[PDB]
This record gives structure tokens, C-alpha cells and sequence, in this order.
């Protein structure tokens, strides 16, 4: 739960941008209350980041941050405020495994 | 003047409360030399028991035309919750419970000590209902601040002046436009200033003890608890000014204008169509300057008001009311 | 609001972290629905950021920490799955700055 | 910044405990992590005020062969004052007026609260039920230790068993069972718990001293006295048992075995009579393991149709109940 | 609940620090499926009775 | 839609095994043989009183597995005649039911 | 048992006075009939002894004393008439041995 937005594959390939993907998260509002969502599972190799972004649909302001170490399994949680588009994830780097799974937001909980 | 700040009502009070050779002890009453100010306004229990989560809208486009039999495509609408909470206060008195019998009566120091106390206790509410955000909390107002939009949203209660002097430890004021309506959250449990209760019968304690382990006494504790709110923003109007300077320069001429207050009368109006109340703010020293400037010619004071009895408002026709909003604050807030 | 937990200030001084002094937060327990809070005024120059750690009743074990640059006025939010201890804050870092650090719990929020 | 390692309710109570969709109470209620014991005992008041004292007796030696005229003399028993102490416990608890009632409703609160405190509260008694007696009082049991006798009286009670270590406290745990009406004697009060009681007034607060304090609160407490009996050094068994080793050797197998559960019942009466029940008791673990060893017996069973042998509640029979014991001590046994 | 310690003895004055109880919530959420069903109603009625059809 | 509830988690009891070929050794014999289940049975109960009732599931081969097996242990049995025991469906009694779990979990008790 | 009168610790170095502590202890009365206690821990060697006092707040009279050898848990008993204060114990002497001390009041045996 559920779409609207995004899906894997996203999927970050061997060691790439993380722009991905297309459709949809718009681009007027505010936000500060409520949850989010990010985890996965199947890696292989090495240091990751993830990070988020907006503004008026393209360039190129605004982050919170995130990082993450070698395991098949994790997740942390949520944002603060924004401006508003919210592209991102933004993983990255070095290395390449693939099939490395994602899938950003929204409910979803553990335990 | 060094020990201490007087920690109990001794012997002083009992002197000067008074009896003065009654008849019954409390000679009903006396006064408070003390500024006012109306509050007023209304209270509302919130969800749930602290913050209130609104509403708003932002954005609700559009309808379309019928060309054909063409309805083709569908529209939708967001929005997103705000509001902020509340912060406590409350105060307890003591007395010696063998020395309220002076004549024998509680109702002399319970009765006048819940009645002044209340008028000190609202004395500091006013005095924060204006100010507060980094602090120990509550609660929130400066927060119409920045002087440009985009850093937020000023434009529609930032009218402004053209100077405001802030060199040193000044100054400037402001005057103030808003409606109620939007009221104050206080949680599920009464808004009243209660206390009105009396957890007494014994005592404990002196300052520990001072090895001594004290006596019965009189204890009572006051609460207060209120935390405005903002059901909309598209209300209330302020302008940063002046300050005392450029408004002597006016007798009633030009240097200052005093054109700006329609503006305030004309940056609201958003529904708020109805409603209730609404209201208009002024200090003391500006309500006076403001009549020295409006009556000495050009602008007309359309109408006054022999408003709800109580007494005379004026213009227009909403009432004007008398703040403690002081004198002296800084710029910043200018536009 | 209020007394256990956090209170300012600290207060940040030049070149110096503010794990202190916090002892103890408990230890044990773990987290995972409602808030926190952070932040203070007058600063003076530049790059800061906060963290958090957590332990066995000292030192030392993972982190989730956080990133901001210079201005007046700010706050984030919550946090994931942690032990127990929390000796966060450490701020940080560099330039010459020594005034006021922050303190956590419930909103908050603007008007 | 905050400084300390948190006595009373901080928020973060009130905030998992919670109330979403509304409301009172947790589902009744809240539920999980507390082991289960007995005792589930007898109780007395013991005259005095204190002690009990009863006596026992030291040898009663000895009559001599008569030689037809001289050696006789006057033959002495002799006895000896016993009983002894105990001790009282308990905790309370605050709150804030306000924060309890922020959401609104205490009542299922506190309701929460005792109940927590008195499953914690019998873990507490059950816990030194059995262990200590070297500090600052109550009170007194595992003077059973010694291994051999002529040290002290032990022996005959302590059945016993072999292996652990001399030079290895791991791990090994023990058994128990006794008699009783050999009973747990208390002051002149109600048993046990008996909290019970309701207090509202004000704190009690900031310490060192503490610069002050004054803040109303909803509070209360509860107590317990309580003290074991010896009454006789007998009708009582110790085992030392396994260790994991050879207790997963036992699946059926027959080198360090179950063997001793006969021995110590057969170690008692002389009499001595007294007086209506007895019981054996467990730490969990050794009761399924008992269970599941017992079922394969080439010997006494052959059931029906079908097993495990629904659980074991005789032998022979004196029903056996389970409590909390540990699986780590000391050797000390047989010799 | 998260522990539940602890009392500790009174000495007929010595009583001095209170103690507490805590919790921590913990949940997870749930989720739904389900496609669709067709049939062409024509078809249904050829041959007749289709409400047997649609039961199995 | 559906969501299990943990509620209170003690209720629980779960096994690791075999695979099917261990449980040939003890086709009748007594060496690993299934008797494990009472240790299962009496690591649960508290109270943590409630709810009602219980029942315990298998796969089907492993419920006839237990049958085989369970009826000819060196033990306690008596059968007088015939076998092979009538059905099972008790221990203790707690109904049995069957369930379609997958032949195949690996090892996954611990990686 | 108990709170006034005294407790441990005093305590116990490798050489120590034993004048202390704790008064309240009360400067007037007399006394025939019941009990008094003092035991703790771990002696190391040899030499020690208890005493007791009275006056009023300092000096110099009066005794009743006992000594003891080395070993783990003791005590004696209880006092006779006394002028009032009892500065008492006063102990002594050598030995190394921090071990905490002692205290009294009512007993309280051994089964």
C-alpha cells in the first residue's frame, strides 16, 4: 500500500543516480505531521546514502539526509518540512550488486 | 530590600487588608492600580486534549465548460492540518491558617485574594498573548516576522511603515486588526481560572524547616491554561511603525500618514463573511496620537458607538478597544 | 514542557561537542510512534549538526544524526529503532560560535 | 540537560500507554512479560509483638545400667528459645494532577498503575523468598547451605545429589519441597499487599534540597510484612541436581538422574506430626524435563491410548505446583 | 509492558525514592485483495438458468 | 483484507526440523524422534489467561509421519488389538488441524 | 529497623578512629530490660573492638566494650544502664580491610 507513488524496480542498477522514477508526488503544498516509508532487502556490496529534494518540478534545492551500512534489511523514517515536488530517492554510490530493491513511502509499518 | 522576596502574608496583610474597625474584616474591597485590556475573545475545547490539527484548503481548481457533450477528465482537492498547542501556568498562596480569625472569616483573604490574584494572573496573560515563541513555551504570535514573502507569507497583515527606528533599545509599537472567531484551544478540562479549589486542611511547610517542621497554614493554588489559535491566517493585519518621532511632526500634517488604517479595514474581509465579533487594536499612547491626527482636519471619525452597555467605541462601527501592547518592542517585524 | 528530558542551554561553545550530560535517559526500552523536538536562537556562524547514540548506561554504539547549515530558528523530527541510553545530542563543529543548543518535546509547530 | 535517570511519570508513560480512538482503558488490557509463581501460603500472627520463640530440645542423654546398689543421679533435659524476625517494604507512586488528566480520565491510569506494581511486587517477594539473609535485614532462608553435616544439623533434609564444580559456579539449578503449617508469620495486620489507599495533595518534590518544590499530585502506596517459620528443621528437601550437560544426557538415559525425587519424600516422619498438607515445587524447566524423562520408563506406565501422561500432578500424590527458582547457584551437598 | 522493578525494604523511617511502571506500543497493519468477476449476460441465459452457473 | 494480531505473544510455539529423514531413523526407534512437542507444549501458559482453546497445525505427510511414528515408540503404549492406533487426532487432547505449508523453509533457523 | 539510630557505613580503612558517628543518640534516660544488634560483611585480620559512652555531646566517660576476632558476620548484644549520650560503637583498630561496618537496633537471630 499502495500506488500513487512509485514501485520497483527503481533500482539504483550497479552504482547509478537514483533520480527514478517518473509519476507522481506534484508540486504545490507544505507538510508537517504525518509518516512515510523506505526499506529494503537483497543487496551485495558496499556504502549507500539515500536523500530527497524539490522545488518547482526540475531544480534543485532542499534535502534532509539519510545513511545506511552493509545489511540485507533496514529502514528508518520520516521528513520534516518541504518546499514541494519531492523528487528522491537519490541513493548512491560505489560498487554495484543490482536488483537492488527500494520503494519510497507512504503508511506501512513493521513488528 | 536583601533577604528574601518576602515569602508569606505576615502580620502586614492583616494590618492592610483590612477590618480598619469594621464590621466583618475585608472592608469590601479595594482597587487595582493596573492597566486593562479586553480578553474577551471566546475559548473552545480542542482535539485531542492538546495541539487542535486544522484544516485549511489550498487549491481547488476548475470547473470546466460544456463545448458538446464533452464532461471528459476529473478534478480533485488536498489540504493539509496546522495548528499549534497550549502552555500551562499556575500559582499557589499561603497563609497561616490560625491568623485568618482576625475577625474570625476565610471569605476576607479567600474571596479578595482569588479576585486580585485573578486580576494579576490575567495582567500576565495579556502580557504574553502578544509575545513568546524560543522560550519555555507558550505560546505563539511573532510569527507574522519576516518583512519579504516567500521567506513566508507576509503581503496581507504587512502594511508596514517607511522608517521604524531600531538604533538602540527602540522601540516603534504596532497596531493591530483581527476578528475572533478564530479562537482559543484550551484542553477538555475547564477553561475558567477555577481554583476556586482548596486541597488545605494542613501544612507543611516553612523554607525545610527551618528545623522547626512549620504549622497548619492555608494553601490554595491557582491554574490557568489557554493557547490561541489561527482556524485561518487570511484575518488578521498589523504594521510596523513609527514610532513617537515622525508622529510629533504631524499636528496633523504630513510626515506620517495616517491613510494606512483603511488598508487594515481592507486587507481582511475573507469569510469571516458574518461572522461574530471582530475587533481592532490599538495601545494607549497611539489611540490618543491617532484622534490628535484624525479630528484635526482631513479624514472624518464617521460615526460613534453607544456599543452593547458598556460604553463608547467608535468608527467604524466596530468596536476599538485598549491594550498593553507598551511602547517600545524592535523592527524586524517592519515589511 | 518539561522537566526529564532535555533542557538548555548547554551551551555550544567553540570546538566543543554537547553529549553531555543527560545520565541516565534509562536504559531500557525501545521506539517507534510519537515526537521529539530541537532547537534554539541567536547563533553566529555556519555549519552545524546534531546526533544521537545510545548504549549500555555509557558509550558507545550506532548513530542516525542529522545535517543543517547557518540560520536562526529550525528543527527536524523523530527518530527509528534505538537501544536505549540516548546521549544525544553531539553537536557540532567548526567556526566561532558559543550561545543556546535546544531541548525535545511536543510541538511546536508556526502560526 | 536533563540530568538524571527518571523518577516518576515522564510523558513518555502517558503517550505509550495512550488513548487513540478515544479512549479509556487498553483493550483489557495490557498484557505479557512477567513470570508466574505460588504461595499462595498460610499465615499467622505470632505472639509476642515479635520473635515467636518455641523451643525444640538438644539431646535428651541418658539413662545408665544400674549395678544392683550405686551410680544413678539426677537426670536433666535441657531446650532452647528459637523464633525470629522479619520486615516491612513498599514503594509508591506520583503522578501530576495535570498530566494525568492530559488526556482526560486517571481512573483506568492508576487502575494500570497498581496493577503493574503488584505483579512486580509478588516477583520482588517470591525473588527473596528463597535467597539473601546477609544484609540490612528481612529475612532469612537458605540456612540449609552447608553440604555435610556435623558442621551443622542439615543432612537428613538436604537429600541432595552430586557433579557441578568446585572451582565453577555454573550453573546447575535445585528443587524444593516442604510442608505447610510450618507457616509465615506476620504482625498485627492484614496479609499481604492490602494497597489499598488513596491520597490527593501536593508534592513532595525537587531535592537538595531542592531550591524550592510545591506541586500538587494524585498519589499513593503499598505495603507488606511478612516472615517465614522454620518450626522444625525438617519436613523440607534439597536437591542439587543436574547439570544441562547430563540433564539433556537423561532424555532416557541413566548416569546423573531424576533418582532423588523419591529419596527426599522418604525423608520425613518421626513424629513430629504436622500437620494437614505438603507440596513439591519446580522452576519451570525441570518440570517439563521431568515430564518428558518420566514418560519413558522401561519400567511403571504402559498407558492406553494415548500419551504424554497429562502433566504430573501426583506423586505420591501431594500435589506439586510450580514457582520461580533459577538455574544458576552453588554446589554444597551430600558431602 | 517493559519491566516492573522494584521495591525495596523501609526501615520504619528510611523511605525516600518513588518508582513507576512504563510500556511501549509495538502493531503492524493488515491489507485487502481482490479482482473481478464477468460472464456475458446473453450467454448466461444460453441455455437457460444461470443463476446455477454464477453459484459455481 | 486481513491482519494477523500478535496481541499478546506467548501463545506461540513453533519447530524447526527434520528433514523427514532423521524422522526415518526413528520410524519406530527412540533417538531424535518428534517427543519434543511436550517440550513445546510447556513453554507456554502464564496466564496471560484466555482465550478459550487451542489446536496445534501440520502439513498433512508430517501429521501421518507423526502417526507412524508416535504409535511404536519404546515407551510407555499399550494397543492391545489391533493397531494402528485410533486415528490420532489428540496429545493433549488438543485437536490437531492440517494446513498446506510448503515442503521446503530449508534450514532458516539460523542462517 | 532502623532509621535513628544509626547505620552503616563508618566504615573501615587501613587505619581508622571510630569516635564516630551520629548523633542523635539523646542525652537523657536510663534502661533495664531489652535488646540492641551490630554485625556486617567481611573482616580480614584480627584486631577489633566495640566500645560505647555517654555525656552530654562530648566527653569522656563510661564503658561497656567487646572484642572480636576476624571473621564474616558477628554481633553480640545489647547495653546496660548509662549516664546518656552512647557515642557508642567507637571501634579500633589495625587491620587493612575496607569492608563497610556496622549498625544496630532490634534482632533478630539466627533461625
Amino acid at each position: 500500500m499502495k500506488t500513487v507513488n512509485m514501485k520497483t524496480g527503481t533500482d539504483s542498477f550497479v552504482g547509478e543516480d537514483g533520480k527514478p522514477e517518473t509519476k507522481d508526488q506534484y508540486p504545490w503544498g507544505l507538510r508537517i505531521t504525518l509518516d512515510n516509508e523506505s526499506l529494503q532487502r537483497l543487496g551485495l556490496n558496499a556504502k549507500s546514502l539515500p536523500a530527497v529534494g524539490d522545488s518547482v518540478s526540475v531544480m534543485a534545492m532542499a534535502n534532509v539526509c539519510s545513511v545506511s551500512t552493509r545489511t540485507t534489511d533496514h529502514g528508518e523514517d520520516n521528513y520534516v518540512e518541504l518546499q514541494i515536488t519531492d523528487i528522491g530517492l537519490a541513493p548512491q554510490k560505489r560498487d554495484d550488486a543490482k536488483e537492488l530493491k527500494d520503494a519510497f513511502y507512504p503508511d506501512g509499518e513493521d513488528d | 530590600m536583601a533577604l528574601i522576596g518576602q515569602t508569606l502574608p505576615s502580620l502586614l496583610d492583616i494590618y492592610n487588608r483590612t477590618d480598619k474597625n469594621g464590621r466583618i474584616a475585608r472592608i469590601v474591597e479595594q482597587l487595582a492600580k493596573t492597566n486593562d485590556i479586553l480578553t474577551d475573545a471566546i475559548y473552545v475545547p480542542c482535539n485531542d486534549g492538546s495541539k487542535h490539527k486544522t484544516t485549511i484548503r489550498a487549491g481547488i481548481p476548475e470547473p470546466v465548460w460544456r463545448r458538446y457533450n464533452q464532461g471528459v477528465q476529473p478534478t480533485k482537492t488536498q489540504t493539509v492540518p496546522v495548528t499549534d498547542t497550549t502552555g500551562m501556568l499556575y500559582d499557589l498562596g499561603f497563609v497561616d491558617k490560625a491568623l485568618a480569625d482576625r475577625s474570625n472569616n476565610a471569605a476576607a483573604f479567600r474571596v479578595s485574594e482569588n479576585m486580585g490574584k485573578l486580576q494579576g494572573f490575567n495582567n500576565k496573560v495579556a502580557r504574553y498573548s502578544i509575545y513568546g515563541n524560543t522560550d519555555a513555551e507558550p505560546e505563539a504570535f511573532m510569527g507574522l516576522a519576516p518583512r519579504f514573502n516567500t521567506l513566508s507569507t507576509s503581503k496581507a497583515a504587512s502594511a508596514e511603515n517607511v522608517f521604524s527606528a531600531g538604533g538602540s533599545g527602540s522601540t516603534n509599537t504596532s497596531i493591530w486588526f483581527m476578528s475572533w472567531g478564530e479562537n482559543t484551544a484550551h484542553m477538555i478540562y475547564p477553561e475558567g481560572m477555577v481554583a476556586g479549589f482548596q486541597h488545605e486542611d494542613l501544612g507543611d511547610d516553612l523554607v525545610s524547616d527551618g528545623n522547626g517542621g512549620q504549622f497548619r497554614a492555608y494553601r490554595d493554588e491557582f491554574k490557568w491554561d489557554i493557547g490561541l489559535s489561527v482556524r485561518d491566517w487570511r484575518s488578521i493585519s498589523r504594521i510596523c511603525n513609527i514610532d513617537v518621532t515622525t508622529l510629533t511632526k504631524d499636528a496633523s500634517t504630513g510626515a506620517d500618514l495616517i491613510s494606512m488604517m483603511v488598508d487594515a479595514y481592507y486587507a481582511r474581509d475573507v469569510a469571516m463573511l458574518g461572522d461574530g465579533k471582530e475587533v481592532i487594536y490599538a495601545n494607549k499612547t497611539i489611540h490618543a496620537w491617532l484622534h490628535k491626527q484624525a479630528m484635526n482636519a482631513k479624514n472624518v471619525n464617521l460615526t460613534i458607538e453607544e456599543y452593547g452597555g458598556k460604553k463608547i467605541v467608535s468608527f467604524l462601527g466596530i468596536p476599538i478597544r485598549r491594550v498593553d501592547a507598551i511602547l517600545n518592542t524592535e523592527s524586524a517585524v517592519t515589511a
